[PDB]
């Protein structure tokens, strides 16, 4: 699905900036 | 996980920090 | 340095593209 | 790590896919 | 909602290139 | 707004203009 | 200079996802 | 102003925030 | 359309990270 | 063309590189 | 230079959204 | 080419326009 990969692509970004020097793992449905 | 939550609902920065390491 | 900030905010995108469904871990520290 | 190999040169596709899960 | 939040946010880029050094108000529904 | 109108119709360069400065 | 022109391109966001309801003004000038 | 603040010194989340309406 | 303008957005910039050294063209529908 | 494939199915890292020159 | 990866790929959007349906080819090299 | 142009120096929305098809 398109729209769900589209979200996730937004998704990791705002978690680079919220996250910053912790990091964060991605892990999709 | 971080999709099935984020991409149904606006999540607020809280939340956005709890998938934070 | 932001322009460690800049490229760290474009490895994001190229991790989540690369991955997919498999997922990545981003650690600069 | 990822910030010392990446971004201060440019990595080739393959060269992102070591940081995969 | 989701998708108003997506192109809000290729919106501020489209507007950030196309104002320029006037810079532009963003505010939302 | 931006929002109301961008956002359900492709906006040309000239309207977004209008919401510049 | 360029680079300024790439760091605030990564600002609108910041503010974007920052301010949300609220909304942001872009002032460089 | 932000350019002069926030791009020369990486701003923090809550140094984003002053430039909210 | 608004939703393919967004996935067509996301699609240069993935074409770009592809590609590299080689460019593409892109032609929309 | 690109449009019309890939944001209808999700296209993988071969079908892109169909796109480069 | 990743410094020129970084605004190539801001030149990709730049193009994206100004060509529209007649698009744009992007060949550094 | 568009590199040695619209990269190191600041290339206005009409300077993008020439590389369009
Ligand atoms: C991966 O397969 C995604 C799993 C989540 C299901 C997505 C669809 C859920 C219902 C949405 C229907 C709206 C689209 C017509
Ligand atoms: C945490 O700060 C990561 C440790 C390594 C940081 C290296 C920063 C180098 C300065 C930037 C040089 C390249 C600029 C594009
Ligand atoms: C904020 O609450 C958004 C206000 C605009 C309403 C969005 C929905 C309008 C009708 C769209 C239905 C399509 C989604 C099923
Ligand atoms: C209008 O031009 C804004 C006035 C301040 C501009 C400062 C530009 C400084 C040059 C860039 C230095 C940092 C590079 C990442
Ligand atoms: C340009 O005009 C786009 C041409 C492709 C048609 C888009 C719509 C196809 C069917 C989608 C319906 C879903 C939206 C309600
Ligand atoms: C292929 O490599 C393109 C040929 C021209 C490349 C010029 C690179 C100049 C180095 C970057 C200078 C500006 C940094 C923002
Ligand atoms: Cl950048
Ligand atoms: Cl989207
Ligand atoms: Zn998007
Ligand atoms: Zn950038």
């Amino acid at each position: 699905f398109v729209n769900q990969h589209l979200c996730g692509s937004h998704l990791v970004e705002a978690l680079y900036l919220v996250c910053g020097e912790r990091g964060f793992f991605y892990t999709p449905k | 996980g971080i999709v099935e939550q984020c991409c149904t609902s606006i999540c607020s920065l809280y939340q956005l920090e709890n998938y934070c390491n």
